[PDB]
């Protein structure tokens, strides 16, 4: 059926850019992948999992998000049950056979084309109701998925909180924001140092509470879309084809690649440092800590400690007065995390405080997020460029961070691209400047 | 050039009694100290406090002794100060604190004398590089 | 016509002028060689050689 | 008047404008214009600034005893860190250019327009009806302004770890850079020589193979560029003797005879071995450095044999040990 | 667009090859693996074995220090055993 | 006259053209490759620096190599049959002989390449571009891979042929030559750099101003192997840039032309550099700067910076990267700024 007088080998899946039934084998077998991955995945590090040591030092970084969701942990993050990991490893597994199925019958058996096969499922690219339909019937089935969270953490048994009251503990919340003024609040935070933008969430009300509005308002654009029609700017100003839309859809992942790195790399919150490693500038902060804890010990005055640049060698001020570590760690002033809070006052860390409230499980904790910070090799070999073999380790953190900015990068490129493509298929020239009426040739001369 | 019997025979006690290793313990040490140390102590050294490291010699000057297997086995269930005068085992790992530390929940005394015997052994291949930081690297 | 970098290839078969160029060359290698022995005598101090 | 804004939509969109002033261009030209003017002025007049946070101010400008080489505009400091510092953030002018102000202002305008820069490429590609993608090549080049003004310092957790804008502050930032993280044992940055050098590589091979299979058209005393006239219908040179050529020199099917499949080459090796460089510094950011080979090879009795992997760990010591003498209290360079 | 020699494509594909090279490729191999697996290797470019860096106490170098008898003084560094 | 016909045999038109050339091409070609092949798997560089250096010792390509003689040879070309191995071959692997064996093989490969390059034009009837361009890589290695260490103590500082092996080469300029503050260095880059970019931006332009002379997408299939029209719009081409750069080509013979000088300009003016760092004649300093930053002490630029970067890697560096001094440096005398 499709052959070289389609397009090129290397372009065969845009062979497919019209052959609606086909194409969606591809669309069930790839979600196929996905669902075997995440599957086997589990199974393969739960295989690898050592209960009695942290998840960080292991290689995992699906364990830690069933754990996130309060499941197998407890107290501090310990791990109780395996169980709820096995079992998230072992469904996944089977459902992407399921699928697995249906994506090889689509690609191969069943119809090569939908819209005669039956015109619900059937579409067109320029039918803007179909399109803003389907896209509806997405929007939904996203929207409950919103809730299903927001269900799990009420209902079904919480999820890990850091903050927890008691320290570090799965929570069952029962009282999500759902105040808009603070929820889209976040929308308009800066992105720079200090107001973080959504990376500074920093509690599950929040979290939970964002998530209900999320939930809602995007249902609540599903029915719309399923009930309307684009208006009439948004036709004169978007592109209608098959890769216009790809494109659109591509700029939209790369956005949430780059968000997603940042929130890794920074979030304490929904990336519990207990499963995870310790944040960037947690490890920093927890070098200055450790170090004053120590000093102090041998009887050495904080508070008044001069540093070789005469700056304040354990405390000094940030640029807007309060009280912070010092050292090059004065660049990580804005961190905030549960072993370190009940230190600062409300100027600032609090000399005493430090002065005798410093609890041994604070002191062990900053020497573990100290000897634990985010740095290491290619071939995982945990420290700076300069240090010896032995610690095998590479944080969690720092493999997401670094996958996420490479995935969204290209993405952007691939944006680009085909929206590039789009624009010139759409007008039509996407295959060369026509020999006869070339445009530039009708232009007068600039010269 | 090789790891001889005659390498892999340390102080045991005080009283100048020792004890050979054999190849399968320095290696499981090796592992051991890999396993639960080398976070902290890797090459020797302290990370959360350079004044302190484990050259044979600062563990002789140590108080009691730990340049021996039978001490730095004591240590290993209840750490103390440099002159002993205060023990330790609530922000170092050990025995008697498995529950904060789980690594060492596992760790059988059988465990414990590699581990130490590791510490005994490094020296003596690599020398000052044991004690020394980047310096030596 | 001629690029800039070519403006000697007037000479390629013009041995006369060809002659009278080199001529020219060996006046400022040899003019070079007299005036640079007058700058060191000007400024080289003998006071001591060793 | 046809109206207004419908007009300026035509002029702006204009393709008979000298320079191309696009949509993207009305976003482009203004911050381009107080990019260049502050650093112009920054690079010229600038006063000291305290890059590292510890109160010991980086001149680099001209009038503070600075040459071309040496002169740059410092980044802003490290007390600062991510916050934005915005003029109107300052009591002053004078607090302003002591903390690196300028810098600020002067990278956020520039990868701003830099990137506008990449969208009207694509604009006035659409307006005159040729294909796309040029400005996915200069994609390259941009995403390294971006790593090296942007992502590496997000990354770090402070824009004074940005790289310099100047010759030799340049030459601080790879120096440093090494010994914090191993680049050359990085394989995006090999990868990014690689398209580097087998970009000047190949551009000196087309270059070369083209022009040496050039018609005759031309006097013995001609220069042999004029055998070229702006808008012909034919080519300039004989491709089937160029490969006939390069086919000879190494052999038939190592060579191009298809112009299309050879230009094309010629855009993605560089475009995409820069892409991985850009890769490098952008991942390198968050601290997943280059191979640590330190102490591998290790002899029957455990002493350490050392190999090039540790010669070069001793260089990166040196570095390390040395840079930002004043500004570390702690054992572990965790910043 | 062809020369003399028979197309690649044409052997790679023709039954007598492999029966030729099902033989000779794997001859090779083995050949080689028995090269470094006999130790031969080792003594073909004086390449010290795991346990011939250093004598059992020393810890120097045996760098070569002079050019004319420096094959003899490489000797001499083989005799203490390394 | 055989000389006819045994001319008439080499340039005979085959898979792999041989030529006369050929004759001292593959036989070096060859024997360079094939040295670095077997001494990156089996010749050690312990008894030369003191460092494992094959796949047999343990080593991975990046941290293989085949290291340059020991400093005790000097300048020696180090034969097989030469005072030093004295015939024997295994003591030759040990005193790093493979080292000048690669180096001057490979040298002459080179010489016999572009040669072929000039007899192969000469008969395809082309002109010799490609061999004036190819002197550019020549001037490289010969500089660096003869004259410097020609220049200096012995074949011992010349680079060594290895991945890693090199890497330490380019840190070793840096802190001891401060290479990059070299004019022609900087001239260099500008090549090689800004020659990457004519490559990618040219190809680009390309692809993304051809005409259509296909019905298909991929446009690869739509060219005319047999010339005729040009295949793209130079005419487009140059109003593009001419917008959106406000200079653009116009003379694809120029165009051409341009990308042969850049690069291959380049990297002529970067070995000049090292021509001059042979004779330790480096860019090092700024007099102006040192003088004040003497009598004044808060004075500091990012060249100041630089140089105390320098003093470090030349300082824990040394001591193991020149073996023959043997030097012993006490903790106590070696630069080091705080807590590092
Ligand atoms: C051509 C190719 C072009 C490629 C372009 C790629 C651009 C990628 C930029 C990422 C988008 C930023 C979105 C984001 O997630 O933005 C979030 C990030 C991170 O913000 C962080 O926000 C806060 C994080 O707090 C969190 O983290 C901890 C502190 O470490 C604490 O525990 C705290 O409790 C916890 O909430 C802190 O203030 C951090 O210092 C940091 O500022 O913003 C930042 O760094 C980004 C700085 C602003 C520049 C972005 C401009 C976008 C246009
Ligand atoms: C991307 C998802 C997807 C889509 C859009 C389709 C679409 C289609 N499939 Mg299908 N298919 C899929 C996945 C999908 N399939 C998978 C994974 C498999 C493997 C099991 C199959 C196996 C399959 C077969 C064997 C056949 C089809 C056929 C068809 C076509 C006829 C419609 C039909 O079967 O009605 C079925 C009737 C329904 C409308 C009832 C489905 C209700 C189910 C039971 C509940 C689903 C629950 C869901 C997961 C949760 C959503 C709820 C949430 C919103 C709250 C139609 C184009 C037929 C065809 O080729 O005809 C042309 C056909 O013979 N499919
Ligand atoms: C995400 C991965 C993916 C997917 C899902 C598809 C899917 C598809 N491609 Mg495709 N493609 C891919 C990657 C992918 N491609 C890549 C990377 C390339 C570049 C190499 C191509 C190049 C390419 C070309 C050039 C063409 C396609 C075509 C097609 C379509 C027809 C399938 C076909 O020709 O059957 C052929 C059938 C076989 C030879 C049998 C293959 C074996 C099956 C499919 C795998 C079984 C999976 C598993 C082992 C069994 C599970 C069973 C279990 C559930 C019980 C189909 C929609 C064609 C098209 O355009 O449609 C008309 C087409 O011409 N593709
Ligand atoms: C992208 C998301 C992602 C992330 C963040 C991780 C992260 C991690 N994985 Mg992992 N993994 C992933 C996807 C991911 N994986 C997938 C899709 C698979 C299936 C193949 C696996 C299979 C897998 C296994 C089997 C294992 C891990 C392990 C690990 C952990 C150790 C990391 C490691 O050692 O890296 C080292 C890897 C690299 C250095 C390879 C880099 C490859 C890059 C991307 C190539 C780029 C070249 C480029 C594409 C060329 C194209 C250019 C050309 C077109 C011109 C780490 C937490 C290990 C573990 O859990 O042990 C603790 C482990 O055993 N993973
Ligand atoms: C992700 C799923 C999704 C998708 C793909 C779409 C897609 C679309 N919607 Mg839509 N919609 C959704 C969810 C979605 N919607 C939800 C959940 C709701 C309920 C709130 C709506 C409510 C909605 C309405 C009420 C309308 C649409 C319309 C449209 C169409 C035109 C939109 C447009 O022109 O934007 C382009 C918009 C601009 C010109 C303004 C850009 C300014 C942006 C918003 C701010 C800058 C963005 C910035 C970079 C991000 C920073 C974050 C910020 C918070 C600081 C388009 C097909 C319109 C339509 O045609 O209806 C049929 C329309 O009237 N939608
Ligand atoms: C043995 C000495 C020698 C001689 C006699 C020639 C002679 C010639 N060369 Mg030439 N050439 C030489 C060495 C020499 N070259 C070297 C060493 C190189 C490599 C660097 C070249 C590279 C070269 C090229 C690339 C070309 C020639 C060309 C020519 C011919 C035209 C000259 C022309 O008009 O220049 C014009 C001269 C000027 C208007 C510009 C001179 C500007 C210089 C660079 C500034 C330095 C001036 C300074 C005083 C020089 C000090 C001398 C120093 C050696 C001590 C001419 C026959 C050209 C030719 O073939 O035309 C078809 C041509 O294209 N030569
Ligand atoms: C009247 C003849 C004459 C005499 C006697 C001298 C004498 C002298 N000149 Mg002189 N000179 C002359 C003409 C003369 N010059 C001319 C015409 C010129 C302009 C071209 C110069 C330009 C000149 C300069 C620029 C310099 C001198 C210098 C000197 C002095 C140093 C001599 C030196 O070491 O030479 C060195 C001799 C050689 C370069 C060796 C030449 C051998 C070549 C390499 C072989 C050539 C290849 C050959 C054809 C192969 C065939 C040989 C066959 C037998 C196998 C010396 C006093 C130097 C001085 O100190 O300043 C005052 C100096 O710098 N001269
Ligand atoms: C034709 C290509 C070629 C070339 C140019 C070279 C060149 C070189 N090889 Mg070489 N080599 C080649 C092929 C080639 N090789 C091949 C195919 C092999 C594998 C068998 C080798 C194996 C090899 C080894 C193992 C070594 C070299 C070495 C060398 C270098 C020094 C050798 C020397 O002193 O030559 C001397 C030059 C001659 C013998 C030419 C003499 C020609 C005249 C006209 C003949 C006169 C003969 C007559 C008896 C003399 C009468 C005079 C009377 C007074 C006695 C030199 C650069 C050595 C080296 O790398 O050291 C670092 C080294 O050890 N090569
Ligand atoms: C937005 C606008 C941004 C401004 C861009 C400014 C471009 C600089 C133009 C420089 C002059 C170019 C020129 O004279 O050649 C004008 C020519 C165009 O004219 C040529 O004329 C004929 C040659 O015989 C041919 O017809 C050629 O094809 C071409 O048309 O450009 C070239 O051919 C050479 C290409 C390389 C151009 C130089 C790149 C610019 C790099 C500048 C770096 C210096 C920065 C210093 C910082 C202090
Ligand atoms: C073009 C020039 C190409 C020259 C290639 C020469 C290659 C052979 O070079 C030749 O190698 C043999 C060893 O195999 C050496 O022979 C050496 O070792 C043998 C033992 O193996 C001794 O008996 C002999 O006394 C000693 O000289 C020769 O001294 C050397 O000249
Ligand atoms: Mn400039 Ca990166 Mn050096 Mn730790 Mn701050
Ligand atoms: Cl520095
Ligand atoms: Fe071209």
């Amino acid at each position: 059926d499709q052959e070289s007088s389609g397009f090129a080998w290397w372009a065969g899946n845009a062979r497919l850019i019209n052959l609606s039934g086909k194409l969606l084998g591809a669309h069930v077998a790839h979600a196929g992948l996905i669902v075997f991955w995440a599957g086997a995945m589990t199974l393969f590090e739960l295989a690898h999992f050592i209960p009695e040591k942290p998840m960080y030092e292991q290689g995992l970084i699906l364990i830690p998000h069933i754990a996130t969701l309060g499941w197998g942990v407890g107290p501090g993050g310990e791990v109780v049950d395996t169980f709820p990991f096995f079992v998230v490893g072992v469904v996944h597994l089977i459902s992407s056979a399921v699928l697995g199925f249906g994506g090889v019958y689509h690609a191969i058996r069943g119809p090569e084309t939908l819209e005669e096969y039956s015109s619900f499922f059937g579409y067109d690219w320029k039918d803007k109701n179909k399109m803003t339909t389907i896209l509806g019937f997405h929007l939904i089935v996203l929207g409950i998925g919103a809730l299903l969270l927001v269900a799990k953490a009420m209902f079904f048994g919480g999820l890990y909180d850091t903050w927890a009251p008691g320290g570090g503990d799965v929570r069952v919340i029962t009282n999500p924001t759902l105040d808009p003024r603070v929820i889209f609040g976040y929308l308009l935070k800066s992105p720079f140092g200090g107001e973080g933008w959504i990376v500074s969430v920093n509690n599950l009300e929040d979290v939970v509470g964002g998530h209900i509005w999320i939930g809602l308002i995007c249902i609540a654009g599903g029915i719309w879309h399923i009930l309307t029609t684009p208006f009439g700017w948004a036709r004169r100003a978007f592109i209608w084809s098959g890769e216009a839309y790809l494109s659109y859809s591509l700029g939209a992942l790369s956005m949430m690649g780059f968000i997603a790195t940042c929130f890794v790399w920074f979030n304490n919150t929904v990336y519990p440092s207990e499963f995870y490693g310790p944040t960037g500038p947690e490890a920093s902060q927890a070098q200055a800590m450790t170090f004053l804890i120590r000093d102090q010990k041998l009887g050495a005055n904080v508070g008044s400690a001069q540093g070789p640049t005469g700056l304040g060698k354990y405390l000094m001020r940030s640029p807007t007065g309060e009280i912070i570590f010092g050292g090059e760690t004065m660049r990580f002033w804005d961190f905030r995390g549960p072993w370190l809070e009940p230190l600062r006052g409300p100027n600032g860390l609090d000399l005493n405080k430090i002065k005798n409230d410093i609890q041994p499980w604070q002191e062990r904790r900053a020497a573990e997020y100290m000897t634990h910070a985010p740095l290491g090799s290619l071939n995982s070999v945990g420290g700076v460029a300069t240090e010896i073999n032995s610690v095998n380790f590479v944080s969690p953190r720092s493999w997401l961070a670094t996958s996420h900015f490479v995935l969204a990068f290209f993405f952007l490129v691939g944006h680009l691209w085909h929206a590039g493509r789009a624009r010139a298929a759409a007008a039509g020239f996407e295959k060369g400047i026509d020999r006869e009426s070339e445009p530039v040739l009708s232009m007068p001369s600039l010269d | 050039a090789e790891l001889t019997p005659e390498v892999l025979t340390v102080p045991l006690n005080s009283e100048g009694k020792t004890i050979t290793l054999t190849e399968k313990q320095y290696l499981e040490g090796k592992r051991l100290f890999q396993y639960a140390c080398a976070s902290c102590h890797v090459g020797g050294i302290t990370k959360t406090n350079p004044s302190l490291d484990l050259r044979t010699e600062t563990l002789a000057l140590a108080t009691p002794p730990r340049d021996n297997i039978e001490g730095l086995v004591d240590y290993m269930k209840n750490p103390t100060t440099y002159d002993g005068e205060q023990e330790i085992a609530e922000v170092h790992p050990s025995l008697r604190s498995a529950d904060i530390f789980p690594k060492m929940r596992n760790l059988t005394e059988k465990d414990l004398v590699a581990i130490a015997g590791h510490i005994l052994v490094e020296p003596k291949i690599l020398g000052d590089k044991w004690g020394g930081g980047k310096v030596y690297y | 016509g001629l690029p800039w970098y070519r403006v000697h290839t007037v000479l390629i078969n013009d041995p006369g002028r060809l002659i009278a160029a080199h001529l020219m060359h060996t006046a400022l290698v040899a003019g070079w060689a007299g005036s640079m022995a007058l700058y060191e005598l000007a400024t080289f101090d003998p006071s001591d050689p060793v | 008047s046809a109206n207004l804004w419908e007009r300026f939509c035509n002029w702006v969109t204009s393709t008979d404008n000298r320079l191309y002033v696009g949509w993207f261009g009305v976003i482009m030209i203004p911050t381009l214009l107080a990019a260049t003017i502050c650093f112009v002025i920054a690079f010229i007049a600038a006063p000291p600034v305290d890059i590292d946070g510890i109160r010991e101010p980086v001149s680099g400008s001209l009038l503070y005893g600075n040459n071309i080489i040496t002169g740059a505009v410092v980044p802003s400091s490290n007390a600062i860190g991510l916050h934005f510092y915005p003029i109107w953030e300052a009591a002053s002018l004078d607090e302003w250019l002591y903390n690196g102000g300028p810098y600020q202002l002067i990278i956020f305008h520039f990868l701003l327009g830099a990137s506008c820069y990449m969208g009207r490429q694509w604009e006035l590609s659409y307006r005159l009806g040729m294909r796309p993608w040029i400005c996915v090549a200069y994609s390259a080049p941009l995403a390294s302004a971006f790593a090296v003004f942007l992502i590496y310092p997000i990354g770090q957790g402070s824009f004074s770890d940005g790289m310099p804008l100047g010759i030799s502050g340049t030459f601080n930032f790879m120096i440093v850079f090494q010994a914090e993280h191993n680049i050359l044992m990085h394989p995006f940055h090999q990868l990014g020589v690689a398209g580097v050098f087998g970009g000047a590589l190949f551009c000196a091979m087309h270059g070369s193979l083209v022009t040496s299979s050039l018609i005759r058209e031309t006097t013995e005393t001609e220069s042999a560029n004029y055998g070229y006239k702006f808008g012909q219908e034919e080519e300039t040179y004989n491709i089937v003797a160029a490969h006939g050529y390069f086919g000879r020199l190494i052999f038939q099917y190592a060579s191009f005879n298809n112009s299309r499949s050879l230009h094309f080459f010629l855009a993605a090796w560089p475009v995409v071995g820069v892409w991985f460089t850009a890769l490098g510094i952008s991942t390198m950011a968050f601290n997943l450095n280059g191979f640590n080979f330190n102490h591998s090879v290790i002899d029957a009795k455990g002493n350490v044999i050392n190999t090039w992997a540790d010669i070069i760990n001793r260089a990166n010591l040196g570095m390390e040990v040395m840079h930002e003498r004043n500004a570390h209290n702690f054992p572990l360079d965790l910043a | 667009g062809t020369t003399g020699e028979r197309p690649f494509s044409d052997i790679i594909t023709s039954v007598r090859y492999w029966v030729i090279h099902s033989i000779t490729i794997p001859a090779l191999f083995i050949a080689g693996w028995l090269f470094v697996s006999t130790g031969l290797a080792y003594d073909v470019f004086g390449t010290p074995r795991p346990d011939s860096y250093y004598a059992q106490e020393q810890r120097s170098i045996p760098l070569v220090t002079d050019r004319f008898e420096a094959k003899q003084q490489v000797e001499t560094f083989l005799e203490q055993l390394k | 006259g055989w000389f006819d016909i045994l001319d008439d045999w080499l340039k005979r038109d085959r898979f792999v053209f041989v030529g006369w050339s050929g004759i001292l091409l593959f036989p070096c070609a060859y024997l360079a490759l094939g040295g670095w092949l077997t001494g990156t798997t089996f010749v050690t560089s312990w008894y030369t620096h003191g460092l494992a250096s094959s796949y047999l010792e343990g080593c991975n390509f990046l941290t293989v190599a085949v290291s340059t003689p020991a400093n005790s040879m000097g300048h020696s070309l180090l034969l097989l049959w030469g005072p030093e191995a004295q015939g024997d071959f295994t003591r030759w692997c040990q005193l790093g002989g493979l080292w000048t064996f690669i180096a001057l093989h490979g040298a002459f490969g080179l010489i016999g390449f572009m040669l072929r390059q000039f007899e192969i034009a000469r008969l395809v009837g082309v002109r010799p571009y490609n061999a004036i361009a190819f002197s550019a890589p020549i001037a490289v290695f010969v500089s660096v891979f003869l004259i410097y260490p020609l220049g200096q103590s012995s074949w011992f500082f010349a680079p060594s042929f290895g991945v890693a092996a090199i890497f330490r080469f380019l840190l070793f300029f840096q802190g001891f030559h401060n290479w990059t503050l070299n004019p022609f260095h900087m001239m260099g880059v500008a090549g090689v750099l800004g020659g990457a970019l004519l490559c990618a931006i040219h190809g680009a332009t390309v692809e993304n101003t051809l005409f259509q002379d296909g019905e298909g997408a991929s446009t690869f299939r739509a060219f005319n192997p047999t010339q005729a029209e040009e295949t793209y719009s130079m005419v487009t081409a140059n109003r593009f840039w001419s917008q959106i750069f406000g200079i653009a080509f116009s003379n694809k013979r120029w165009l051409h032309f341009f990308m042969l000088f850049v690069p291959v300009t380049g990297l002529w003016m970067s070995a000049i550099g090292v021509v001059g760092l042979a004779l330790n004649l480096r860019s090092y300093d700024f007099i102006s700067q040192e003088i004040r930053a003497a009598e004044d002490p808060e004075f500091e630029t990012f060249y100041t910076k630089n140089l105390l970067l320098n003093e470090g890697i030349r300082a824990w560096m040394a001591p193991q990267d020149q073996p023959h001094e043997n030097f012993v440096f006490p903790e106590e005398v070696l630069p080091r700024g705080n807590a590092l």
